[PDB]
RNA sequence: AAGG
RNA sequence: AAGGUAAGUAU
RNA sequence: ACGAUACAGAGAAGAUUAGCAUGGCCCCUGCGCAAGGAUGACA
RNA sequence: AGCUUUGCGCAGUGGCAGUAUCGUAGCCAAUGAGGUCUAUCCGAGGCGCGAUUAUUGCUAAUU
């Protein structure tokens, strides 16, 4: 009888928006609002009735021209390397594997107060650039850790900061130095002499993750968290590509000692190739699961390695256009993947379980773990001399490290 | 995306759940469709219940109050039994909460030994990587014991659990990691005297560097 | 924006969640008591005299008091003057 | 409601020892301490009243 | 969407990880409400993790909780939600920051774990 | 009403210093804001009584009513009702003229407790279900003192 | 409320209270002089008497804490001064706390709790004040430990009470304050006496 | 039912 | 002189 | 216009009474739901 | 394969207290309710209003 109706309307779900309640009723015909009939009668009534029923071209031709020489003379460098007599190349080799595994913390210094996100080697290797997550970017002598040029930074976190390729070599100080990443997407450009920025960067609305300069120092990239990536043109003061290939946030960048060529490893868990000569994506890379949150072009020139949240560092060759091997350096999540600046000697990793490693390149063996640190080590760089290793981490300092 | 409950709002929800069921007995029982309720007797309430009954007829009134008792206890008793997960039952609800969705990613641990003669343990490791749905390979050497451990996050922490605290030369990790696909099947403890046959088995999973980071690691605790 | 609705299963956006719940657990004793309380307020007889009831015997009250108001004190039940 | 500053709530179950002590230091200032100490007599065998 | 200084932001997965470990901490007595709960159990350290929301308006009335996070060391969390937060709490009322307390043997200590673990590796 | 202002004004202030640290809302809108709530959360504890209305005295009644029985009637009677002890104080000997045994209220009388006549040679014991309790109120604000 | 109409009712409250107070005295001096009266008058004198008594009460209170303590310093080292000579002249050891392990502790609570009891000893209806109060002295009396430490516990920590009721015995000479204190704060209050 |  | 009326229904 | 008569007359008191179940609180037991902890087992 | 922890239901048995249990399209509340003690410390509901035989039903009597 109605018992069983008013049971049925128990089990009647009706929505407890007013507005919903109003335009239910409506729908079927029924008065809004009777006399005195609040929202919760009018909800009662609901549920009765329910019951009831050019420049880039032009960049692109000075790239190709400024790369195809560098390359040439590479590959008859390698072919001079190959003339070499064996017996020289493998005694190189051991001397080398022994000066690694002789490496020792040289120095500690606490870069600030807050985690030190990024640290790069001037090009003349007696600076070192370190990025801090309170805004500031400070300038650190080599060969004794003592802050000599601070820099008034960004607002926000600063992401990577890295030096001009001819900076303390060819160019004056007053000049552009430094390109410094920030966690609101403001790009800034730094002088050796002035604490405030030379240059403002604009056009990232969202955060920039990584910021290199190209080798030939004239063209400057800038991955961003919009699927993108963005080449900056110093002499044009104009971005220049704007390329969107990645489905995710792109993190790193690495360009080609040569210049030819130039890759993006974003949190697509994919790598792309591009070329900077052409705007085509000449090899996409793929094997990573999650994030990759490192890669560096070998100075070999044919050899990619890139470090993503796997724990592993996968080795990709250009020649064949796979990869070759799959390092799992590391047991948490891996960030700065770097060779020897100078040839193929090593390969330095380093990843958020607190450490650092170094591998053989060609072999891909351990040699020496750089054990140390008390916090996720963000970043890490090698200088152009190639006995210098510098690792910032989670932990306010960045350490040294040199065979003794 | 659930939205949890305050206990206060637990406590309203079971009460007015309660009082919707007691007024829709008391409906019930008042429209005819139920008989009026028996009043609840007990040996401790039977005099007090029926005295006049019980002076008469004591053992006919201590029977039909045992009868009443047990009647209680068997409707609990089908309540309970009747919603009760088969024996199968149980074990699907087991084999599938430990079944990890390994389609997003595979958790890869790898393990180095160095000595790995007991039986015993070979058939520990067997039956808990078994168990644990935990695909992988078991390489023998004279010091080298490479344990890759594949499969799930949870499978993985119980399993190194395992090794680090419920059995015991020590046991050392050697890396732990994810990868997209599984390479690797049932455990086969594969026996492997020399170091190149090792390498190439490995190889033919195509995860030949767990093997070289074992042994380049078990050389430099030897120079060690 | 959908937060699956934990007494009814179905979803609501999460700018309603906390009226949602507050409303969807209201107990209906409580209309029913507030359906008692406006039969009752809205029934009852009044029992102090309308305003202009009790000006009118506030004035003839000062007509027939004269040691209290007016200008001339006749006696206290006297309403000459 | 107020609170009390000054005085004593003379209903409270020790206030009788308060009064008399008070008082006791009262009978000090009437009597002095020599006279005081001649009624009561020396300490080692106080004087009845 | 989401203010973009609240960095350390957890995706669909780890919100409902972390919501059910709050829940789960609530359950044993192992969890302080709010920022000044949170702002005590840092000082004194005894705090495993630090979870807050994101959309606490202005969002710096519980940035310095970061801050102490790093100086005391403990992992720090922002999730999309003050209302969802507030209700794995068990309160009904919108709570913008949570910690979960350290208690020895407790039988949470291993998904406390992990749960750091996988805070740790998500900041950058 | 000092205290509650208190403990809202520092809440507020401690909000608008970890706004105020971060260099945030320059202008003070975050202040204006949080002044404003203060100001409201005074006015409101300061917002004058609401009306009430006055409860009848309820009509007498006559009429029969029926009430349950059962364990906690049971208890309510067993408590309530009359004691042997009590009983017993209730009768006065006729013409057994008693002694005064209280100063401070004459008139005051045991009855036949403990007196000849009572009928009864062993003394009533006390009836246990009479003793003295406190209130579960005053019980939880007694456990919290401890 | 406008200005004009609170103005009135300030002057209506103003001539009223001159009223009242001039009645109330006229009545209490009739009562002294034993002029005949009802029940009802006297009942509604008291409450205006207490009434007026307690305004002039808050009004020297205030007073005094205006005006700060009317013992100057120097009459306050006159008067301590003169103590603690009597004091030691008289060798007097001060009274130290009650002792954890005090022999006579027992005795002392015994008889607290009962001079508390002796105001229902002819009583023949309990209130609930009544019934809550002697269900505390009859909880203090079967655990006497218990209530002996949160005896010691309130002598050594508690500073701040409780609100106390005051009446008055309307002895028609002149009234005679009666102060309610709280039982938990009685039973420390009669044990401290006693002790 | 009867009385003024 | 009072504070000392039973309230009724019938005839 | 009372009063006389015939009748009633306890002319001053919801005096109610038991049983059970709900409800509160606190365990214990069984079953279900969702999560998890620790440990044992050779070829 | 057993064992076991927490929370939520559903029942069973048992104990305790009826000066208390509820209701909140009323208000405030972890962006802090409320603070006699321990206060550079405590951390959760409070208040107002309403219902009542200090939760509410039947059953049996007298009626």
């Amino acid at each position: 009888a109605e018992f069983e109706r008013r049971k049925r309307a128990r089990q009647i779900n009706v929505s407890t928006d007013d507005s919903e309640v109003k335009a239910c009723l409506r729908a079927l015909g029924e008065p809004i609002t009777l006399f005195g009939e609040g929202p919760a009668e009018r909800r009662e009534r609901l549920r009765n009735i329910l019951s009831v029923v050019n420049s880039l071209k032009v960049a692109r031709l000075w790239i190709a021209n400024y790369s195809l020489p560098r390359a040439m003379k590479r590959l008859e460098e390698a072919r001079l390397h190959k003339e070499i007599p064996e017996t020289t190349r493998t005694s190189q080799m051991q001397e080398l594997h022994k000066s690694l595994r002789s490496l020792n913390n040289f120095c500690s210094q606490i870069g600030d107060d807050r985690p030190i996100s990024y640290c790069h080697f001037s090009p003349n290797s007696k600076m070192l650039a370190t990025a801090c997550w309170s805004g500031l970017c400070k300038l650190w002598s080599v060969p004794d850790c003592n802050l000599l040029h601070t820099l008034r930074g960004h607002n926000t976190n600063v992401g990577a900061i890295v030096f001009h390729p001819k900076s303390t070599v060819s160019l004056d100080p007053k000049d552009v130095n430094l390109a410094s990443c920030a966690a609101d997407g403001s790009v800034k450009l730094w002088s050796l002499d002035s604490d405030e920025p030379v240059a403002d960067i604009e056009g990232h609305t969202v955060r920039v993750a990584r910021v290199m300069w190209h080798p030939s120092g004239r063209f400057l990239g800038t991955t961003c968290y919009d699927r993108s990536w963005r080449l900056w043109d110093l002499e044009a003061q104009e971005e220049i590509l704007h390329q969107e290939g990645h489905s995710m946030g792109v993190y790193d960048i690495a360009f080609h000692q040569d210049g030819s060529l130039a890759g993006t490893g974003g949190l697509d868990a994919f790598g792309r190739v591009w070329d900077l000569r052409t705007g085509r994506c000449i090899m996409f890379l793929e094997g990573h699961l999650k994030e990759i949150y490192g890669i560096n072009f070998s100075p070999n020139g044919y050899h990619i390695a890139t470090g993503s949240g796997d724990n592993t560092c996968k080795v990709w060759d250009l020649r064949q256009r796979r990869c070759v091997y799959t390092i799992p350096a590391h047991q948490n999540l891996v960030t700065g993947v770097k060779f020897e600046p100078i040839h193929g000697n090593f390969l330095l990793t380093g990843a958020y379980d607190n450490t650092a490693k170094i591998w053989t390149h060609p072999g891909w063996s351990p040699l020496k773990t750089l054990a140390g640190h008390e916090g996720k080590v963000m970043g890490l760089d090698i200088s152009s001399d190639g006995q210098l290793i510098a690792t910032c981490s989670y932990d306010r300092t960045f350490k040294l490290w040199m065979a003794e | 995306l659930g939205v949890y409950l305050t206990k206060k709002e637990q406590k309203k929800l079971r009460r007015q759940t309660r009082r919707e069921a007691q007024k829709e007995l008391q409906e019930k029982v008042r429209l005819g469709l139920m008989p009026p309720p028996e009043p609840k007797v007990r040996i401790s309430n039977l005099m007090r219940v029926l005295g006049t009954e019980a002076v008469q007829d004591p053992t006919k009134v201590e029977a039909h109050v045992r009868a009443q008792m047990a009647k209680r206890q068997k409707a609990h008793e089908e309540a309970n039994a009747a919603r009760k997960l088969t024996a199968e039952q149980r074990k699907v609800k087991k084999i599938k909460k430990l079944k990890e969705d390994i389609s997003q990613g595979v958790h890869i641990s790898v393990y180095r030994v160095r000595n790995l003669s007991n039986p015993a343990k070979k058939f520990k490791i067997e039956a808990n990587a078994g168990q644990l749905y935990l695909t992988g390979v078991v390489v023998l050497h004279k010091d080298v014991n490479v344990v890759v451990v594949e499969g799930g996050p949870k499978a993985q922490k119980k399993f190194k659990r395992l090794m680090l605290h419920r059995i015991k030369n020590k046991c050392v990790l050697v890396w732990e990691g994810t990868a997209k696909d599984r390479s690797f099947g049932e455990m086969k403890f594969k026996q492997c005297p020399t170091e190149n046959m090792a390498r190439e088995h490995f190889k033919k999973h195509g995860a030949e560097h767990y093997w070289d980071l074992a042994l380049s690691e078990s050389v430099l605790e030897s120079t060690d | 924006e959908y937060l699956v609705s934990p007494i009814t299963g179905e979803k609501i956006p999460a700018s309603k969640m906390q009226e949602h719940m507050r409303i969807g657990l209201l107990d209906p004793r409580w209309l029913e008591q507030r359906d008692r309380s406006i039969r009752e307020k809205q029934s009852d007889d009044e029992v102090y005299a309308p305003g202009l009831d009790i000006e009118s015997s506030l004035k003839q009250l000062a007509e027939r008091r004269t040691d209290i108001f007016g200008v001339e004190e006749t006696a206290i039940g006297k309403k000459i003057g | 409601n107020h609170t009390n500053s000054y005085g004593i709530i003379r209903g409270l179950q020790f206030a009788s020892f308060i009064v008399q002590y008070y008082g006791l230091v009262m009978d000090l200032l009437v009597l002095g301490l020599h006279r005081a100490s001649e009624m009561a007599g020396p300490p080692q065998m106080p004087n009845d009243f | 969407d989401v203010n973009p200084k609240a960095y350390p932001l957890a995706d669909a997965h780890l919100t409902k990880k972390l919501l059910d470990l709050v829940q789960q901490s609530c359950n044993y007595k192992q969890l302080r409400k709010g920022a000044n709960e949170a702002t005590k159990t840092l000082n004194r350290g005894i705090s495993e993790f630090i979870v807050m929301a994101a959309d606490a308006e202005p969002l710096e009335i519980i940035l310095h909780l970061p801050l102490l996070c790093e100086d005391k060391n403990v992992p720090y969390v922002f999730v999309r939600s003050k209302q969802a937060l507030g209700r794995a709490c068990g309160v009904s009322r919108p709570v913008i920051a949570c910690s979960v307390t350290i208690k020895e043997g407790s039988q949470l200590k291993q998904q406390i774990q992990s749960i750091q673990q996988s805070i740790e590796r998500l900041l950058v | 009403l000092r205290r509650k202002a208190a403990r809202l004004v520092a809440a507020k202030c401690t909000l608008a210093a970890r706004v105020d640290s971060f260099h945030e809302s320059t202008e003070g809108k975050v202040g204006y804001e949080l002044k404003d709530e203060i100001e409201r959360k005074f006015d409101k504890w300061q917002e004058p009584p609401p009306v009430k209305q006055v409860k009848p005295l309820p009509a007498p009644l006559d009429g029969q009513r029926k009430k349950r029985g059962g364990r906690r009637y049971r208890k309510m009677k067993e408590r309530l009702g009359l004691t042997e002890i009590r009983k017993q104080a209730n009768r006065m000997s006729f013409g057994e003229i008693e002694e005064d045994a209280y100063q401070e209220d004459l008139g005051f009388s045991l009855g036949h407790l403990g007196k000849s006549g009572s009928g009864r040679v062993r003394q009533t014991q006390v009836n246990e279900a009479t003793k003295a309790r406190i209130s579960k109120t005053l019980q939880r604000t007694l456990q919290k003192q401890s | 409320l406008p200005t004009p109409i609170e103005n009135m009712i300030l002057r209506y409250v103003k001539a009223k209270a001159d009223w009242w107070t001039n009645t109330a005295h006229y009545n209490r001096e009739r009562i002294r002089r034993g002029a005949t009266v009802d029940k009802t008058v006297c009942k509604k004198n008291l409450g205006r008497l207490t009434r007026l008594y307690l305004k002039a009460e808050q009004e020297r209170q205030h007073n005094y804490l205006k005006d700060g303590p009317y013992i100057t310093a120097e009459e306050a080292v006159a008067v301590y001064t003169t103590t603690v000579h009597w004091l030691e002249s008289r060798r007097f050891s001060p009274i130290p706390f009650p002792p954890l392990s005090y022999k006579h502790d027992t005795k002392l609570l015994i008889l607290a709790l009962e001079r508390l009891k002796e105001a229902y000893s002819v009583k023949s209806r309990l209130n609930q004040s009544q019934r809550e109060e002697l269900g505390l002295i009859e909880q203090a009396y079967d655990n006497p430990h218990e209530a002996l430490s949160r005896i010691k516990r309130h002598l050594l920590t508690q500073r701040a009470f409780k609100e106390v009721g005051i009446e008055f015995m309307d002895l028609y000479s002149h009234l005679v304050p009666v102060y309610d204190v709280e039982p938990l704060e009685k039973i420390t209050d009669a044990y401290l006496d006693q002790y």
